[PDB]
RNA sequence: UAGCUGGUUCUCCCCGAAAUGACUUUAGGGUCAGCCUCAGGCGCUGACUGGGGCCUGUAGAGCACUGAUAGGGCUAGGGGGCCCACCAGCCUACCAAACCCUGUCAAACUCCGAAGGGUCCCAGGUGGAGCCUGGGAGUGAGGGCGCGAGCGAUAACGUCCGCGUCCGAGCGCGGGAACAACCGAGACCGCCAGCUAAGGCCCCCAAGUCUGGGCUAAGUGGUAAAGGAUGUGGCGCCGCGAAGACAGCCAGGAGGUUGGCUUAGAAGCAGCCAUCCUUUAAAGAGUGCGUAAUAGCUCACUGGUCGAGUGGCGCCGCGCCGAAAAUGA
RNA sequence: AGAGCGCAAGGGUAGAAGGGGGCCUGACUGCGAGGCCUGCAAGCCGAGCAGGGGCGAAAGCCGGGCCUAGUGAACCGGUGGU
RNA sequence: UCCCCCGUGCCCAUAGCGGCGUGGAACCACCCGUUCCCAUUCCGAACACGGAAGUGAAACGCGCCAGCGCCGAUGGUACUGGGCGGGCGACCGCCUGGGAGAGUAGGUCGGUGCGGGGG
């Protein structure tokens, strides 16, 4: 990343723009509760994903993490706190599609999705596809 | 750390509003430059303090490329 | 560019929109907030013969005439994106010499 | 401007300053008064804020 | 497709919605009506009607319009359509995002690649008579690492690309097993 | 001397606060302001409210600036290769600026932008309203709770600001078992009167073992999670079915083929890819167990048996596991 | 308008406040209606008036720098005048 | 009363980027010349002066087209004065009043003052 220091905590609030539709590939994976999901939890999703089905197909990351997660050390309350322990995370609200994969059977996808669902904290549904867009 | 500072607070904005009666060379306005422009009986100073020439009520009028303009229109 | 104008604009009643051809010198005498002309002494697309310096003077004292008739006096000069020094010049020049 | 029969039901008492001086306004005392006012526009919009302490009657 | 539509009015559109009707309004160049369908109805109709088809609504009034959902505004918190545009035909020229049935075994998947679909749909001006189903992509001599853009697109008579000529339309990119999760592990 | 602690004596009557701001060798003290109360003045100006004008940059949303940013295209530059130094040309499932598209994020980003609030004019508004001058104080540790933010760990009866409230001072009264601030409700005194508020209406305990309609058999109720499970009930979708379905049952479950490569050894059954034909009512270039490897058991398939339903999926409610603490439950 | 506006950042700005040349010293004295902010003290804006002076043909602008930081009550004493 | 022009103010992009076409006697610009007023840190490019030919190309004025810029409803959401409910919490839902942003249909190569010249 790049940018600065330090950011304000922040409240989670309705469900809104933390919330999309399958942009890309065939099958999706979708919050159904708030939480800030860290670094660590992206990456362990990931690594299950493609290590499930080998040689697998594509993997597509919508969310990203931004927001420095803050942190003190064990102590009390001189200044802000030096943050970045846990590195940081993204505000994923319900309704918003982390991961969603393409090119591959609906077996391997309906487990690697279930298997990375796991990796996080929040419990999730997986969708299809449907047709839902924007045209005519 | 070394982060607890700020100037105290210079409370500008808007003073005076349209349908308001004013003596002659109240500030209507303080501003931090150009937020609004002068208008009809209505001067400026070096802070760009927005303040009656005569004698009447506050009117604003926008006008997109111009800008905000404020003036006091006479009566008596 | 009319940097002149705005300032004028704001100065008070009676501007003095010199408007001159490479030929021709029309003048009016508009009022700002309402927009509105009163002696408009034009120059070549009048009756003036054929010499802009010496007519300008002459067009100027047109001016005069009919304003003298309406009781102004403000004289709310208008440059109008030209140099004080020729044909323009004549203009207030004979205007305000009467 | 037909009458308006209003009476106190709900005490006040945990609501808002501006709801307390509305009561003020309507001349509302103690629970369960009756205070039978016009329906003048600006007196509607107070007995309006308050409807939740008071039934209102259209006499 | 068909669909038994009905007027709206003041029917309370939260309200309506728990009932088991799907509010929606239907217009055009002159027109504008408060309209509203039913959800299951809508829903196994649209399902494969989607947005490239067209489907005449039969009114009360006997009337059959040759509508078009324009928008749908899919609702957050587990999708699920909210509201409904129907844009209604006539005669002159729309445009609209078309089908696009991407067909062949393109040298990709042979060394083992993947399906990689940009536009799964192109909108294009064309006239209302003109209804393809679908229009068929050449999809097959590409390769890992190449693509097909709006230039190269086989359009139908009648119609033209009411898009940008230099777009893409798909791709072919590679797996991202063991190789990768080795080497990134200790590259970052 | 004590800007510190402790004490400060009779009665009834009206009103009635603060625990904030600013400066302080100031922080548990003061000065002015704010909030209380008298006295004398002024008299619809008060709180709150209707209508109208004006100001502003949040929730939200957005990507037009500042930045971040996932994937593709195009593309300057760097790296590797074909190739020869006459130094270019070309490829490059590579790193990758700029630009476009797809898709997003932001207190210190904003093209956009409410509910609302602030203020002036017009009108209701007679109240322990308000404005002016002067006497007199106390107050300058505040706390819960609700909402919005910071700090914290999206910990604390935590802390620090804003808006409001209650305790403070209403530890007076009812409910909540008991409990300052949660719900009701503002106590001048008297009555062996009646209606009601919250919450209740089997007993301790005042009031219906009241009425109709369902859900749950765990003592859930009597309140703990990710996750897990033919627990039970209700709605919608799709497949098979009396031209014979689901399950079990009777037999078969075959050739090339010991599918190609590979392999000490893979023979549908260690590892990689390809990805037919015959017979037939049926048997798939083959699902599980076994074996060094074969042999052997199995499913889908077909037929007979058999005879009325059956399987999968999604959604709504209650419930189960998940669940281990110290004197007696 | 994404530059510039001496120096931080913001609001502002080419319909100049930005770059150049000419003349020149209002980087005046004596005042100050009426205001913003405000517990006090302090800070900040300022039309218009008089004397007198600069630039301009003139209408007019000038009581220091586009602006908001560049500062210190009182006391005690220094130097020049009245 | 009506039409095309020159000036000049108002609405502040539905009035502009652009592609094409039109207009010259009259208005306007360009064009001739540099002696005089005046000037370019160098140039009569511009600022200035005395004015015949030629043109309407440049620029400007007037029309046409929607490829870009721009304006953009309707319906439904997001959020929220006020009232109320559910969870352990992160939070979620209902009554009343209010109500965008985005996107879709669609709309736009401008309207309008006064004075003046010509028919
Ligand atoms: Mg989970
Ligand atoms: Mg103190
Ligand atoms: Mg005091
Ligand atoms: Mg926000
Ligand atoms: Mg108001
Ligand atoms: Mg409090
Ligand atoms: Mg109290
Ligand atoms: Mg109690
Ligand atoms: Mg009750
Ligand atoms: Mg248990
Ligand atoms: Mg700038
Ligand atoms: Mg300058
Ligand atoms: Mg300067
Ligand atoms: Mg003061
Ligand atoms: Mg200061
Ligand atoms: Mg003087
Ligand atoms: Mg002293
Ligand atoms: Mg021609
Ligand atoms: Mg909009």
């Amino acid at each position: 990343r790049m940018k600065y220091r330090k950011q304000q905590r922040g409240r989670l609030k309705g469900a809104t723009k933390g919330g999309d539709y399958v942009a890309f590939g065939d099958f999706g994976l979708v919050a159904l509760e708030p939480a800030w999901i860290t670094a660590q939890q992206i990456e362990a999703a990931r690594v299950a994903m493609v290590r499930h089905f080998r040689r697998g197909g594509k993997i597509f990351i919508r969310i990203f993490p931004d927001k420095p997660y803050t942190k003190k050390p064990l102590e009390v309350r001189m200044g802000k706190g030096k943050g970045n322990v846990e590195g940081y995370v993204a505000v994923v609200k319900p309704g918003r599609v982390m991961f969603e994969v393409a090119g591959v059977t609906e077996e391997q996808a309906m487990e690697a999705l279930r298997i990375a669902g796991h990796k996080l904290p929040i419990k999730t549904k997986i969708v299809r596809r449907d047709a839902y867009d924007e045209a005519q | 750390t070394k982060n607890g500072r700020d100037s105290q607070a210079k409370r500008l904005g808007v003073k005076r509003y349209e349908g308001q009666v004013v003596r002659a060379g109240n500030i209507l306005v303080r501003q931090r430059g150009t937020r609004f422009k002068p208008g009809k009986n209505v001067g400026m100073g070096r802070d760009f303090t927005l303040f009656a020439l005569v004698d009447g009520v506050v009117e604003f009028q926008d006008r997109g490329r111009l800008g905000r303009y404020v003036h006091v229109r006479p009566l008596a | 560019k009319f940097r002149v104008r705005n300032r004028i604009k704001r100065t008070g009643r009676l501007r003095l929109s010199v408007f001159r051809s490479l030929k021709h010198i029309y003048a009016q005498i508009i009022d700002d907030e309402k927009g509105v002309t009163l002696v408009s002494a034009s120059s070549l697309a009048l009756k003036l013969k054929g010499n802009k310096t010496e007519v300008a003077r002459q067009v100027g004292r047109a001016l005069a005439e009919k304003a003298l008739a309406l009781g102004i006096k403000q004289v709310a000069f208008d440059r109008g994106p030209y140099k004080y020094h020729g044909r323009v010049k004549a203009l207030a020049e004979g205007a305000r010499e009467g | 401007m037909p009458r308006l029969k209003v009476k106190l039901v709900k005490s006040p008492i945990g609501y808002p300053k501006d709801q307390k001086a509305a009561l003020k306004a309507l001349g509302l005392r103690r629970l369960q008064q009756e205070r039978v006012l016009e329906d003048t526009p600006a007196i509607r919009g107070n007995v309006e804020k308050v409807a939740h302490l008071v039934r209102v009657e259209v006499v | 497709y068909r669909l038994k539509a009905y007027y709206r009015e003041g029917e309370k559109p939260s309200a309506l919605r728990r009932a088991g009707k799907l509010p929606g309004v239907m217009y055009n160049r002159h027109l504008n009506r408060k309209v509203y369908v039913d959800l299951v109805e809508f829903d196994k109709v649209f399902r494969q009607a989607s947005i490239h088809h067209v489907i005449v609504l039969e009114l009360p009034d006997g009337q059959s319009l040759p509508t078009l959902v324009r928008q749908v505004n899919l609702d957050k918190r587990r999708r699920r359509p909210e509201h409904v545009d129907f844009f209604v035909l006539s005669d002159e020229p729309v445009e609209m995002y078309v089908p696009l049935r991407f067909v062949g075994t393109p040298a990709g998947v042979r060394a083992g690649g993947v399906l990689q679909e940009i536009h799964r749909d192109i909108l294009v001006k064309v006239s209302p008579r003109n209804i393809p189903e679908f229009i068929e992509v050449d999809v097959s001599g590409l390769e890992i690492g190449d693509s097909l853009h709006a230039s190269d697109l086989k359009l139908p008579p009648g119609v033209e690309l009411a898009v940008s000529p230099e777009e893409t339309i798909a791709a072919v990119v590679p797996p991202e097993d063991v190789e990768k999760l080795a080497e990134e592990a200790a590259a970052e």
